[PDB]
């Protein structure tokens, strides 16, 4: 029952063409199912990790994206500093 | 930028290669092929073999020539103690200075300005706000970084914040005419506790932003903040960029400029005959018309 959609993360000249899917029993994949990914991924904290979505700020943690408008195609920014404690 | 449907054939390649995304790619790439990639110092440009303002002169300069590169050790590594040394008010300019040399490189220079975003000075703050909007200038991006990174700072009650952020989306939405874009700084044009020379950088963005669109919202928008401040206020030192977002957004049409400058026939004569004649000048730009 995986939720799979496709999203192009691009951050410090390094592009991703990411099939991410919902995991933390949500229908569809949302802000804490992305910043989950991208931790695993980098290691940024949510806490200053900046993700960009069609000029929109991403403030709100529960915010659905995919209801937001997030499809197939679709790119997204990363910004801030890869992080290794 | 040309606001298309993707049923054109690559239409992903047509809307890059029209973002200008590969435009800093290749220009590095025949920058390093020229071998000119080394960033001149502003010294030996000043030859220097026989101060805060000088030392502001000095950095801006650096930033003009390694702009558009991005590679600038100077501020980059030292750069938080270039602007501690720094005095005064050139902060702002100095973090805007190093936007210039990360402009068109919207990956790298949102990297290298993220940790500046959330510096302590407001000055460096807000210059590191137009950072972003002078490196997300010109060049088109799918997600477009710039409106989302300008979120609280778009309509900031800090007036340098505030600033800074309209001045990056002025010059980030500069043609896009994006209606997103207009909505959202208009409102702030009609802001009424921002100062006057704040009032002239919102019509200055929306200007450059709506050039030679003939947007109408935007015309009432600047008439009926023209009205609602005061004459005498107004016509002082720094009005005179009311005029030039007119000029900008009527450029290169002329003849409906008629109704314009009626509309603005109210105005007293002190800014009346600088500001019909500067809408009048702009919008007959390039035609001959002697």
């Amino acid at each position: 029952a995986a939720a799979g959609l496709t999203v192009t993360v691009t951050h410090s000249n390094e592009k991703h063409d990411l099939h991410v899917t919902s995991q933390q029993g949500s229908s569809e994949p949302v802000v804490q199912d992305l910043a989950q990914v991208v931790e695993e991924v980098i290691g940024v904290p949510q806490s200053f990790q900046k993700l960009i979505f069609k000029g929109k700020s991403l403030k709100e943690m529960e915010t659905p994206l995919s209801a937001l408008g997030i499809q197939d195609g679709c790119r997204v920014m990363l910004i801030g500093k890869k992080n290794s404690p | 930028f040309l606001e298309l449907s993707e049923d054109v054939e690559e239409y992903e390649d047509l809307t890059e290669i029209m973002s200008n995304v590969q435009l800093n790619s290749n220009f590095l790439a025949l920058a390093r092929e020229l071998d000119i990639m080394e960033p001149k110092v502003p010294d030996d440009i000043y030859k220097t073999h026989l101060s805060a303002r000088m030392n502001l002169a000095s950095s801006f300069v650096n930033g003009f020539v390694n702009a558009a590169f991005g590679q600038d050790k100077l501020l980059t590594d030292d750069g938080n103690k270039w602007l501690y040394k720094n005095k005064d008010h050139g902060m702002l300019s100095a973090a805007a200075s190093l936007g210039m040399i990360l402009l068109w490189d919207v990956d790298g220079g949102l990297t290298q300005i993220d940790k500046y975003l959330y510096s302590s000075e407001d000055y460096i703050k807000s210059g590191a706000l137009l950072a972003c909007g002078i490196v997300n200038s010109g060049v088109r991006n799918e997600c477009d970084p710039a409106l989302a990174l300008l979120s609280d700072y778009v309509l900031h009650n800090s007036n340098t914040m505030r600033l800074g952020s309209i001045f990056g989306l002025g010059l980030a939405y500069a043609g896009s005419n994006r209606e997103d874009v207009l909505t959202l700084l208009l409102p702030v044009m009609g802001d009424s506790k921002s100062s006057m020379e704040v009032a002239g950088v919102t019509a200055l963005a929306c200007g450059m932003i709506a050039v030679g669109s003939c947007n109408g919202d935007v015309t009432s928008t600047i008439l009926q903040t023209i009205m609602e401040k005061s004459e005498t206020e107004l016509k002082d030192t720094y009005a005179r960029w009311l005029p030039l977002g007119l000029g900008l957004n009527h450029l290169g049409k002329g003849e409906a400029i008629e109704a314009i400058l009626a509309a603005l026939e109210v105005v007293s004569e002190p800014f009346r005959s600088f500001a019909n004649t500067l809408v009048d000048v702009c919008a007959y730009a390039g035609s001959g018309n002697v």
